[PDB]
């Protein structure tokens, strides 16, 4: 019934300030819930960060507290966050959930003696450099007779030389997913990033049919939707 | 005129549906009794409640308001550990502990005429949470209300907060109170928070 | 306090797992589980004392004994690979949440696959632009353990390679890709470029060739 829609900027200079906006829908900001926020190093687990109470009162992760800063506006319904003196530990991909309210007494049901947090943001990737924001070059992966495999052949698209992370690719407008498989990128030594989406289509069809992947690269709100015709 | 027997209950708890007392209620009418709060509270004009129970003519237990379609957009299956039975948390099986649904407290309000050509005994509670913390984080609301209100009976409460002391696991209280409806006579219960509802009223004779 | 588990553990297709977390922290509160799938979010599928959200199966379920909660798994499934998080809040001070280490959990009894490598010269768009990169995509092989070599007229190349690590796809294989970076005429220039990938002592090659 409630959704969370997450909203900031993918690159943060180091010694700035991130910051995030976590936007509620189907449900008002001014309800009896606590509303977090929870961050992912690369590799690493899960680390809560803090939360807040529509009235105002926080509370935060001891390890954390010196730096963070969360917020809600109810003129708005949404809540923010905010993390001062960046570094390379804080590069991570953040998220905001949503958390039951609960009592420190024992006189509540038992109900409310829970904690999970069931909604969440569908994630947002931080990552913390002094580099600048560079648009994706897509070239096409043409399907050729000699990569064919029977009755299927396999096209794709090359997503080449941006930063920073992360880049979504999407086929025919996401009315194509048969064998859609997009795969991490990999780190140049000229600090770009690059990677592959390839799809599996029938070889009766690549000379007729029109395929087109649809790039999305928001850290610099660019949409390259390339068309990929065989050769 | 046989006597109605409690064992084990008090007249408290038989009243309030002690979830240790589900055996009872075997007569529709006796001469007099013989004999409890699993949520610790205080009982308003209890002693008086025992006058007039103790001698009926057409005693019967129906369900005053269900426990779906009477309260919507609130929580109705509070259970707590005070009332424990069989190990499981439960609750009083007259009573329903009305809490928020998907963190809204709505102001609520719902009624009851009598047409049961008796008197009719509803009862209810008043939630006392211990600090105001949890009086939000249930009711949502800071200032709390409920409004009882009948042709022969009014009262509006004010709940507020205090650390008591420890009791039965406690620290917070429920105080119960009750009143009787005259037939054709109406009740109606108006409340944003801190309302233990009537779930089961009893209609009786005589007293 | 903080919450600990065992980083990993593993369990047959059809069986039972019981993944354990242990905190002083779990007493107070009631502890909640999660699903963590590479490059997804966390979903919750365990909160409470065995409740479990709409969508989750009732082979999840969840208990608790002093200061220990477990999540077992009953029948397990290759669909169920994935990092598990215990989560509770602690129920003295400011109340701060804290999460568990996280337990991989892996499925064991799926059947090894050779890697499938389809290898893709550069775009005349790419060369157009003053660019080549050859693109070695490897996909459904397991275990995960795959080394790339790339060859220019069958001699080794190392300058411009950039080889990704393993990932897993959505049917539990192992994916990968490789990349070598080059100019329009080193790509012109040569007679052929290839892709030797290496699984379990077997190897797979893809030859592609400017000519063609
Ligand atoms: C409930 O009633 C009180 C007083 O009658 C009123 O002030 C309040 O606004 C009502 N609740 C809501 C949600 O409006």
């Amino acid at each position: 019934q409630v959704q969370l829609q997450e909203s900031g900027p993918g690159l943060v200079k180091p010694s700035g300030t991130l910051s995030l906006t976590c936007a509620v829908s189907g449900g008002s900001i001014s309800s009896s819930n606590w509303w977090s926020w929870v961050r992912q190093p690369p590799g690493k687990g899960l680390e809560w960060i803090g939360e807040i109470y529509h009235g105002g009162s926080t509370n935060y992760n001891p390890s954390l507290k010196s730096r963070v800063t969360i917020s809600v506006d109810k003129s708005k319904n949404q809540f923010s966050l905010k993390l001062s003196s960046v570094t390379a530990a804080d590069t991570a991909v953040y998220y905001c959930a949503r958390a039951p309210p609960y009592c420190t007494s024992a006189s509540c049901p038992d109900d409310y003696y829970y904690y999970y947090m069931d909604v969440w943001g569908k994630g947002t990737t931080v990552t913390v450099s002094g580099a600048s924001t560079k648009g994706p070059s897509v070239f096409p992966l043409a399907p050729s007779s000699k990569s064919t495999s029977g009755g299927t052949a396999a096209l794709g698209c090359l997503v080449k030389d941006y930063f920073p992370e992360p880049v979504t690719v999407s086929w025919n407008s996401g009315a194509l997913t048969s064998g859609v498989h997009t795969f991490p990128a990999v780190l140049q030594s000229s600090g770009l990033y690059s990677l592959s989406s390839v799809v599996t289509v029938p070889s009766s069809s690549l000379g007729t049919q029109t395929y087109i992947c649809n790039v999305n690269h928001k850290p610099s709100n660019t949409k390259v939707d390339k068309r990929v015709e065989p050769k | 005129s046989a006597p109605l027997q409690l064992g084990n209950c008090s007249v408290a708890g038989w009243i309030l549906g002690n979830p240790e007392c589900e055996s009872l209620i075997s007569k529709e009418s006796w001469s007099y009794i013989v004999e409890g709060t699993c949520y610790p509270g205080y009982f308003a004009d209890y002693e008086e409640l025992r006058e007039q129970l103790s001698s009926v003519s057409s005693f019967e237990r129906f369900e005053i308001f269900p426990k779906e379609s009477s309260w919507p957009n609130h929580t109705v299956t509070g259970v707590t550990a005070s009332c424990s039975h069989n190990g499981k948390s439960s609750f009083y099986r007259n009573l329903l502990w009305l809490t928020e649904k998907n963190g809204l407290y709505p102001n609520l309000s719902n009624s009851y005429v009598n047409n049961k050509e008796k008197e009719v005994l509803v009862l209810w509670g008043v939630h006392h949470p211990s600090n105001i913390r949890d009086q939000r984080a249930i009711y949502h609301t800071e200032n709390a209300y409920v409004s009882v209100v009948s042709s022969h009976y009014s009262r509006r409460f004010t709940p507020e907060i205090a650390k008591r002391p420890k009791v039965r696991g406690q620290e917070g209280r429920i105080n119960y109170y009750w009143t009787l409806l005259e037939p054709g006579d109406t009740i109606i219960f108006e409340a944003n928070g801190n309302l233990i509802a009537p779930w089961y009223a009893f209609a009786l004779s005589r007293g | 306090s903080e919450l600990t588990q065992d980083p990993a553990v593993s369990v047959a297709l059809g069986q039972t797992v019981r993944i354990t977390c242990q905190g002083d922290s779990l007493r107070g509160y009631y502890a909640s589980w999660y699903q963590q799938k590479p490059g997804q979010a966390p979903v919750l599928v365990i909160y409470g004392k065995n409740n479990r959200p709409s969508g989750i199966p009732d082979r999840f379920s969840g208990s608790s004994s002093g200061n220990t909660a477990s999540l077992t798994i009953t029948g397990a499934q290759a669909e169920d690979e994935a990092d598990y998080y215990c989560n509770s809040r602690d129920s003295s001070g400011n109340h701060p949440v804290v999460f568990g280490g996280g337990t991989k959990l892996t499925v064991l009894g799926q059947p090894k696959g050779a890697p499938s490598v389809t290898l893709f010269p550069p775009s005349s768009e790419e060369l157009q632009a003053n660019k080549a990169t050859l693109v070695c995509l490897i996909s459904d092989f397991y275990p995960g353990a795959v080394t790339v070599a790339w060859k220019a007229d069958s001699s080794p190349v190392k300058a411009g390679v950039e080889t990704t690590t393993p990932s897993k796809q959505s049917n539990n294989k192992y994916a990968a890709s490789s990349y070598l970076s080059l100019t329009p005429e080193q790509w012109k220039s040569h007679r052929s470029y290839s892709c030797q990938v290496t699984h379990e002592g077997s190897t797979v090659e893809k030859t592609v060739a400017p000519t063609e």
